[PDB]
C-alpha cells in the first residue's frame, strides 16, 4: 500500500517504496525547518501508542 | 498527448465508482469523442503531402509530350522526303512500314495525351 | 532567472515572489505537425547563506 | 506492333553499316529514343493513378469543423467552473491537467485547420 485515490487504496511494488523513500528523502533535505522534526517527534510517539 | 489522455481517463474512471453523477458520464464521453476527432485528422492531414507530390511529378510528363510530337513530326517529313527520292526496293518496303509504324504511334501518342489531362 | 514553459496566471497564487516575461516561442517536434508554445522566464531575489 | 519495331530496327541496321549517311545515324538513335519512350509509357500503363483513394471519405468531413467548435468551449467553460467549485484536492489536479490538454488540443486542431485549408 503506497497510495491513496477515491473509494478505496491503492497497490504497488517494490520499486514504488524506494522512488517513494528516495523523493520522501529529498524533500526532507529541500525543506528542512525545526517544525519538521517537532512534527516527526510527537507523531512518532503518537503513531507508537 | 496519448499519455495524457489515457492518465486524465484513468483518473475520472475512479471518482464515477465512489460517487454520482451524469455530467462527468457527459464529460467523459466527450473527450473520448474528441479524441477519435482529433486522431482521425491525424492522418487525413497526413496524407495531403502525395496528393501535391503526385501532382508535380504529372507535370514533367506534359513537357516531355510536346517535344514527342515535335520529333514525330521532323522525322515524318524528312522520311517522306527520303522516300520521295529513292531507287531501290529494300528502301522502298523499309519507309513503307516507317511511314505506317509512325502514323499509328502518332494515333496512340495523341489518345494518351488526350486521356492523361 | 530560470526558463519554463509552464503559463502563469492559471495557478496565481503559488508564484508570489516571482516575475514572469514572455521571451519566445518554442518548436515542439513530434510524430505529426508542429505545436508552437509560447516560453516563459522567471526571475526572482534571493540571498541563501 | 512490337515485331515492327525489331523488323523495322535490322533493316535499318543492315542498310546502314552497308553505307553511313548523317541522317541515317540520325534516325537510328530518334527511333530508339522513341522505342524507349513507347516501352516506359507501357510499363507506365498497368500503374496508373491511385483515384480509389483520391475520393474518400470527404464529404461531410469538411463539417464537423464547427460541430467541434460548438462543445470546444462549451467543455472548457464547464471545466473552468467546476474547477472553481470543487474541494477536493485529487479533483483539483485533473481538472487543470484537462484544462491544459484542452488547451494543447484546440491549439493543434486549430492549427492544422489553418493549415489545410
Amino acid at each position: 500500500p503506497i497510495g491513496e485515490s477515491p473509494k478505496g487504496v491503492e497497490d504497488g511494488s517494490i520499486g514504488k517504496v524506494c522512488r517513494t523513500l528516495l523523493a520522501k528523502s529529498v524533500f526532507n533535505s529541500l525543506y528542512a525547518s525545526p517544525q519538521l522534526e517537532g512534527f516527526s517527534a510527537e507523531s512518532r510517539k503518537l503513531l507508537l501508542v | 498527448t496519448v499519455s495524457s489522455f489515457q492518465d486524465i481517463l484513468l483518473r475520472m474512471s475512479k471518482m464515477q465508482l465512489g460517487s454520482s453523477s451524469e455530467d462527468l458520464n457527459g464529460m467523459i464521453t466527450q473527450f473520448e469523442s474528441l479524441k477519435l476527432y482529433r486522431d482521425s485528422l491525424g492522418e487525413a492531414v497526413m496524407r495531403m503531402g502525395d496528393l501535391h507530390s503526385l501532382q508535380n511529378r504529372n507535370g514533367k510528363w506534359r513537357e516531355q509530350l510536346g517535344q514527342k510530337f515535335e520529333e514525330i513530326r521532323w522525322l515524318i517529313e524528312e522520311v517522306r522526303h527520303r522516300l520521295k527520292t529513292t531507287e531501290n526496293s529494300f528502301e522502298q518496303i523499309t519507309f513503307m512500314q516507317a511511314l505506317q509504324l509512325l502514323f499509328e504511334v502518332e494515333q496512340e501518342i495523341r489518345t494518351f495525351s488526350f486521356q492523361l489531362i | 532567472m530560470e526558463f519554463s514553459l509552464t503559463d502563469p496566471r492559471l495557478e496565481p497564487h503559488k508564484w508570489e515572489k516571482y516575475c514572469v516575461l514572455e521571451i519566445g516561442d518554442m518548436l515542439l517536434r513530434s510524430a505529426i505537425g508542429q505545436m508552437s508554445r509560447p516560453m516563459f522566464l522567471y526571475v526572482r531575489t534571493n540571498g541563501t547563506s
